[PDB]
């Protein structure tokens, strides 16, 4: 994350970080229930063998609510492309349970219709992860948040060099040095609605961060919704 | 109006049946008595920051 700010005690309680066998952070993730996280294809092919990481804000510190669950089963989305980078999805179902307690808990999955309407249709949304706080600079060792402004759909395909499909929507600020960035791939973008956070988008790639003229690309939650809840039963 | 009007007092999913509103609430919530609040079952619902 690029500006905004560190998660404070509790507040990104649904943020997973996925981990390699160095036990480094290299992606994000969204806690869906107590045994799926959701994440991006893209991230799947960041390292060979990785875990996943809840409960954690400082991975400095050994704070104790942190706890690392392996991944029993894998399951990526058919359509995903480096080429293009469209459907880029995925639901990892962990072997053992997720325990829900300070700084762990799940996001909820909206209702299809509603979402789109209701929240994507809000000023903005919220991002989070450890990724680089500069384009250039290392992975941050602490978690952090920043809200991010729903790019109108027009302006987001003229702002891109790349083709924005249907499955992608952009959000974060034209100019203002505020964006996420490389290591927040796979992470929450969630949209609070009367203090409760539901997942609308999974932080999916961008032409470097918080440039000018350019935006975070996001996948569309809402347009995987029957595609996850079948991957769940899977 | 319905649901266009502030999410038809619904707490959270909102949909219109036979031109009324009908209220729902995501899984781990129950709709309250009202039919418009949404209330947590467990002590971690999903999309609540963390407090207690
Ligand atoms: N602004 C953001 N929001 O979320 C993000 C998540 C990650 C990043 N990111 N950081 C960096 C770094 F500059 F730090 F290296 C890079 C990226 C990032 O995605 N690249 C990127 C750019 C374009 C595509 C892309 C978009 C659409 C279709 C296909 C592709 C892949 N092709 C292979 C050849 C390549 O040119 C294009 C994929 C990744 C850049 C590095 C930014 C953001």
């Amino acid at each position: 994350i690029v500006g905004g700010q560190e998660c404070k005690d509790g507040e990104c309680p649904w943020q997973a970080l996925l981990i390699n066998e160095e036990n480094e952070g290299f992606c994000g993730g969204t806690i869906l229930s107590e045994f799926y996280i959701l994440t991006a294809a893209h991230c799947l092919y960041q390292a060979k063998r990785f875990k996943v990481r809840v409960g954690d804000r400082n991975t400095e510190q050994e704070e104790g609510g942190e706890a690392v669950h392996e991944v029993e089963v894998v399951i990526k989305h058919n359509r995903f492309t480096k080429e293009t980078y469209d459907f880029d999805i995925a639901v990892l179902r962990l072997k053992t349970p997720i325990t829900f307690r300070m700084n762990v808990a799940p996001a909820c999955l909206p209702e299809r219709d509603w979402a789109e309407s209701t929240l994507m249709t809000q000023k903005t949304g919220i991002v989070s992860g450890f990724g680089r706080t500069h384009e250039k600079g290392r992975q941050s060792t602490r978690l952090k948040m920043l809200e991010v402004p729903y790019v109108d759909r027009n302006s987001c395909k003229l702002s891109s060099s790349f083709i924005i499909t249907q499955n992608m929507f952009c959000a974060g600020y034209d100019t203002k040095q505020e964006d996420a960035c490389q290591g927040d791939s796979g992470g929450p973008h969630v949209t609070r609605f009367k203090d409760t956070y539901f997942v609308t988008g999974i932080v999916s790639w961008g032409e470097g961060c918080a440039r000018k003229g350019k935006y975070g690309i996001y996948t569309k939650v809402t347009a995987f919704l029957k595609w996850i809840d079948r991957s769940m039963k899977t | 109006k319905l649901c266009s009007l502030d999410n038809g007092d619904c707490d959270q999913f909102c949909h219109e049946e036979q031109n009324s509103v009908v209220c729902s609430c995501a899984r781990g919530y129950t709709l309250a008595d009202n039919g418009k609040a949404c209330i947590p079952t467990g002590p971690y619902p999903c999309g609540k920051q963390t407090l207690e």
